[PDB]
C-alpha cells in the first residue's frame, strides 16, 4: 500500500530561533507528494533516514529497533514506551523472529491521533524529532502543514541500515534536500518549499 | 535616483573582528585595508556631491 | 599618538594638514569581563562505585568498570589526599577537565606495595607480565592507595590472588582467568598436578603486621579512549556569573562572542537555544543555567 506524503515530514533542521523569515536549508527532508509506504510488522531498510507517523485511537504502537543485524550478534537500538515510561537501550539484544508485546548495554535512559517521527542518523548521532496533533480521519495521512520539534540526542555511534517496529502506520524515507521554511514571530515554522 | 547609502567598512574588524592573530596576519597584506576604506570613502563624498 | 592632530598627521603620512575632516581611527569599546556559561552539571561519572567499593578484584582477574555518557569530576581524585600514588603519563590530571573522551576504563585490583612500581608503562614482573600489562603508550592515569586496613586480617587474608606460572607474557589490558595446570615440564598434566604440573595462582599473605612492602594496596587504573564514536565522558567546565548591560567576553555552550547581553523580549521555543539575525549573525542567546 501507498500514499501521498502532501507537506509533512519538516522538521527544524536546527536549533536556531528565527523569527519572520524565510531561511533555505539543505538536509535530510521528506520530499514533498512523495510515496509512503502504508502498514497495518517487518524488517524495513534505514537508507539515510525515516520518517514515521502512526494514527492511534488506542496506542498499540508501543516502539522501534534499529540495527543492522539485530539478532543478538551486535549493538542494536531498542526504544519502548510502556503505558508511563520511555526506555532507550543499545545492548545486543536477542530478539524474536516477530517481537511484540502483550494486552553489553552501552547506554540506557528511561523517562483520532497522530504522531510523527523523524529518525535519522548522523555523525553517529542519533536524533529523534516528533510531533503529536488531533485528527479526524480513518483513511490516511491529514493534508495540511505542521513542524516537528527535536526530542532526543542520543550519542551512540551505532551503524543502522535497518530498523522494525513493535506494537496501522506510514514509513517514507528522507533525502538530502534544499528547503525553504518560513519562520512566523514566534519562530515556528509555518510553510515550507521543496526546492 | 541621486544619492546611495554611505556605507563605510572597517577592513580589520570585518575580517579579523576583534582577534590578535588573524590581525598579525592580516598586517602582511600591506594596505589592502588601507584603499578599501579609502575607496567607500570616496563613493561616500560623492554621494554629499 | 600625542594628539588627534599627530594621528592625523601619520594617517596622511604629511606635516602640513589641508583644512578638512580626516577618519585617522576605529573607537572600539574593550570588554571589561569573560562570561562562561554552560548548563548545570548533572549525571557525574560512578567514580564512588569504583574507589568506594566494599570489594576489590584480584590482579589476575582484575575488574573493568567501563563509564560513558557522564561528567568526569576528576577534581574530586586529584585533590584528594587519601592517594599515596597519582601517576599520570601523556596527560596532566587538571587537564582532564577540559577535555573528552568515548569511554573511560577503570580496571581495580588489588597488589602488594612493592609491586605497585610494577602497574607503569615498560615494567617487568610477576604482576607485569602474567596479571596485567600496560602498553609502552599508555596514557592515562594509575591511583593506588593502601588498604591494610580493610583487606589485612588477623591470621592472613588469602582471599586476593596472583599468577605465578604462564606461558607468554601479557599483551597489554589482556586479562587471563585460566586456572589451567601450568605444564613445567615435557610431561602433559591432563589437569592433574604433581611433578612440573603446578597450579598457576597463588594467595597474597595480608595481614596487618605485615611490611608496606607486603601490605595490601587497592589500584584504579583509568584508561582513556577515543574511537569513531561521540565523546560522551567529559570534564565539568566550570561556568561563571552573568553580567548584563556591559561590554563582555562571552562564552555559551559552544558558541563565543564580544557583546553587550540585555533582558529581551524574544520569544524562543521550549528547544531553541540561541536567535539568529537575517545575516545569519547571532542575535541572542538562552542561558544554560536559567532559561
Ligand atoms: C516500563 O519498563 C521499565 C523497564 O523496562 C520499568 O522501569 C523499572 O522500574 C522499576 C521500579 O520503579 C525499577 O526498579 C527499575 O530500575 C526500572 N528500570 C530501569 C531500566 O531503570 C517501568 O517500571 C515500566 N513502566 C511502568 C509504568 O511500570
Ligand atoms: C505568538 O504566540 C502568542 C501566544 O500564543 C500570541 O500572542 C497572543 O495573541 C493574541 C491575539 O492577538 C492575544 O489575544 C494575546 O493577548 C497574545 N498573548 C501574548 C502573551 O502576547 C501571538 O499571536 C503569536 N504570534 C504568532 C505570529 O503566531
Ligand atoms: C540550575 O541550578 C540552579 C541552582 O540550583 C537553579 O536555580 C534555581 O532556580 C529556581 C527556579 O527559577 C529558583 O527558584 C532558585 O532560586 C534557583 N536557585 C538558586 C540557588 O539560585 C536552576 O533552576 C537550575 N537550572 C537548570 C536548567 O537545571
Ligand atoms: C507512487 O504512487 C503511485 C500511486 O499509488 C503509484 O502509481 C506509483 O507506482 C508509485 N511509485 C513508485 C515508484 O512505486
Ligand atoms: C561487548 O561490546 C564491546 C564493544 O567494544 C566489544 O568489544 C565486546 O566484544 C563485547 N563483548 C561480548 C562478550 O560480546
Ligand atoms: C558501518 O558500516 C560501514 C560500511 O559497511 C563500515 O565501513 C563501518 O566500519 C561501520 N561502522 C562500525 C562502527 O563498525
Ligand atoms: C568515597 O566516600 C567518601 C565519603 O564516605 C568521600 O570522602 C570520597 O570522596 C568518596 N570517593 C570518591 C571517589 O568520591
Amino acid at each position: 500500500a501507498y500514499t501521498n506524503s502532501f507537506t509533512r515530514g519538516v522538521y527544524y533542521p536546527d536549533k536556531v530561533f528565527r523569527s519572520s523569515v524565510l531561511h533555505s536549508t539543505q538536509d535530510l527532508f521528506l520530499p514533498f507528494f512523495s510515496n509512503v509506504t502504508w502498514f497495518h510488522n517487518p524488517v524495513l531498510p534505514f537508507n539515510d533516514g525515516v520518517y514515521f507517523a502512526s494514527t492511534e485511537k488506542s496506542n498499540i504502537i508501543r516502539g522501534w529497533i534499529f540495527g543492522t543485524t539485530l539478532d543478538s550478534k551486535t549493538q542494536s537500538l531498542l526504544i519502548v514506551n510502556n503505558a508511563t515510561n520511555v526506555v532507550i537501550k543499545v545492548c545486543e539484544f536477542q530478539f524474536c523472529n516477530d517481537p511484540f508485546l502483550g494486552v553489553n548495554c552501552t547506554f540506557e535512559y528511561v523517562s483520532k491521533n497522530l504522531r510523527e517521527f523523524v529518525f535519522k542518523n548522523i555523525d553517529g548521532y542519533f536524533k529523534i524529532y516528533s510531533k503529536h496533533t488531533p485528527i479526524n480521519l480513518v483513511r490516511d495521512l491529514p493534508q495540511g502543514f505542521s513542524a516537528l520539534e527535536p526530542l532526543v540526542d542520543l550519542p551512540i555511534g551505532i551503524n543502522i541500515t535497518r530498523f522494525q517496529t513493535l506494537l496501522a502506520y506510514y514509513v517514507g524515507y528522507l533525502q538530502p534536500r534544499t528547503f525553504l521554511l518560513k519562520y512566523n514571530e514566534n519562530g515556528t515554522i509555518t510553510d515550507a518549499v521543496d526546492c | 535616483p541621486v544619492s546611495m547609502t554611505k556605507t563605510s567598512v572597517d577592513c580589520t574588524m570585518y575580517i579579523c573582528g576583534d582577534s590578535t592573530e588573524c590581525s598579525n596576519l592580516l598586517l602582511q597584506y600591506g594596505s589592502f585595508c588601507t584603499q578599501l576604506n579609502r575607496a567607500l570613502t570616496g563613493i561616500a563624498v560623492e554621494q554629499d556631491k | 599618538a600625542l594628539d588627534p592632530l599627530s594621528e592625523t598627521k601619520c594617517t596622511l603620512k604629511s606635516f602640513t594638514v589641508e583644512k578638512g575632516i580626516y577618519q585617522t581611527s576605529n573607537f572600539r569599546v574593550q570588554p571589561t569581563e569573560s562570561i562562561v556559561r554552560f548548563p548545570n552539571i548533572t549525571n557525574l561519572c560512578p567514580f564512588g562505585e569504583v574507589f568506594n567499593a566494599t570489594r576489590f578484584a584480584s590482579v589476575y582477574a582484575w575488574n573493568r568498570k567501563r563509564i560513558s555518557n557522564c561528567v568526569a569530576d576528576y577534581s574530586v581524585l586529584y585533590n584528594s589526599a587519601s592517594f599515596s600514588t597519582f601517576k599520570c603519563y601523556g596527560v596532566s590530571p587538571t587537564k582532564l577537565n577540559d577535555l573528552c573522551f568515548t569511554n573511560v576504563y577503570a580496571d581495580s585490583f588489588v597488589i602488594r606495595g612493592d609491586e605497585v612500581r610494577q602497574i607503569a608503562p615498560g615494567q617487568t614482573g610477576k604482576i607485569a607480565d602474567y596479571n596485567y600489562k600496560l602498553p609502552d603508550d599508555f596514557t592515562g592515569c594509575v591511583i593506588a592507595w593502601n588498604s591494610n586496613n580493610l583487606d589485612s586480617k588477623v591470621g592472613g587474608n588469602y582471599n586476593y590472588l596472583y599468577r605465578l606460572f604462564r606461558k607468554s607474557n601479557l599483551k597489554p589490558f589482556e586479562r587471563d582467568i585460566s586456572t589451567e595446570i601450568y605444564q613445567a615440564g615435557s610431561t602433559p598434566c591432563n589437569g592433574v598436578e604433581g611433578f612440573n604440573c603446578y597450579f598457576p595462582l597463588q594467595s597474597y599473605g595480608f595481614q596487618p603486621t605485615n611490611g608496606v612492602g607486603y601490605q595490601p594496596y587497592r589500584v584504579v587504573v583509568l584508561s582513556f579512549e577515543l574511537l569513531h564514536a561521540p565523546a560522551t565522558v567529559c570534564g565539568p567546565k566550570k561556568s561563571t556569573n552573568l553580567v548584563k548591560n556591559k561590554c563582555v567576553n562571552f562564552n555559551f555552550n559552544g558558541l563565543t562572542g564580544t557583546g553587550v547581553l540585555t533582558e529581551s523580549n524574544k520569544k524562543f521555543l521550549p528547544f531553541q537555544q540561541f536567535g539568529r539575525d537575517i545575516a545569519d549573525t547571532t542575535d541572542a542567546v538562552r542561558d544554560p543555567q536559567t532559561l
